[PDB]
């Protein structure tokens, strides 16, 4: 059981295990346009870590993306397949993802959630009141009246993961 | 551009 950053490298290894992540988002997301996963996926913005069963079977996931500039990065996508659920991989790689982006010197992670995922983000260490000046995501990561813009602070030396 | 796709129903 694995947590890799997977690379999109235009290789076959990795576009298969893209696909098979994105097929994962697709499915587990259904109120989203899977060419819109795609999209997101395998832009020049998005990385993607995956939970890697016998080291070649994809069995969830998270893409997000990173600005670097301002110190923060999105969650685009967060999932894990159906039959692995509830045995604690999301809750592992969520773990894994903030020790990866406190190494990659983020300051703030930002996700839109709605409905159940408020909650799910918020036992997670994300909140609804931002510390993080709002002019600095503001002209970078679309301001939508929908949605319920959550940030998880990553303090520099505090332990993540396990 | 990105948006946000953390996108899930309801559950
Ligand atoms: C969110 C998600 C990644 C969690 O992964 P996971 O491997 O099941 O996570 P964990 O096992 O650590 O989860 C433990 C908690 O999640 C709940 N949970 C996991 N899968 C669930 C499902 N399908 N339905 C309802 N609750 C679920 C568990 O019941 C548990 O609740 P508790 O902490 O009060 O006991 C997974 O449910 C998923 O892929 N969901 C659909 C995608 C989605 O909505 N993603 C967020 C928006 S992009």
């Amino acid at each position: 059981l694995d947590f890799d950053i997977l690379t999109n490298d235009g290789t076959h290894r990795n576009m298969k295990l893209l696909i098979d992540l994105k097929n994962i988002f697709s499915r587990q997301l259904p109120k989203m346009p899977k060419e819109y996963i795609v999209k997101l996926v395998f832009d020049r913005h998005h990385e993607s870590m995956v939970i890697l069963k016998n080291k070649q079977k994809v069995i969830g996931g998270i893409c997000f993306r990173q600005y670097k500039p301002q110190r923060f990065a999105e969650v685009a996508f967060l999932a894990v397949t159906a039959n692995e659920q509830v045995r604690g991989y999301g809750t592992r790689l969520m773990n894994k993802f903030k020790d990866h982006m406190q190494k990659q010197n983020i300051e703030y992670l930002l996700t839109y959630a709605d409905n159940f995922a408020i909650g799910y983000f918020k036992k997670q260490g994300f909140t609804k009141e931002h510390r993080m000046p709002q002019e600095k995501w503001k002209g970078y990561i679309k301001d939508y009246d929908g949605g319920t813009l959550m940030e998880c602070y990553i303090h520099p030396y505090v332990d993540y993961g396990r | 551009k990105s948006t946000g796709g953390k996108a899930p129903r309801k559950q």
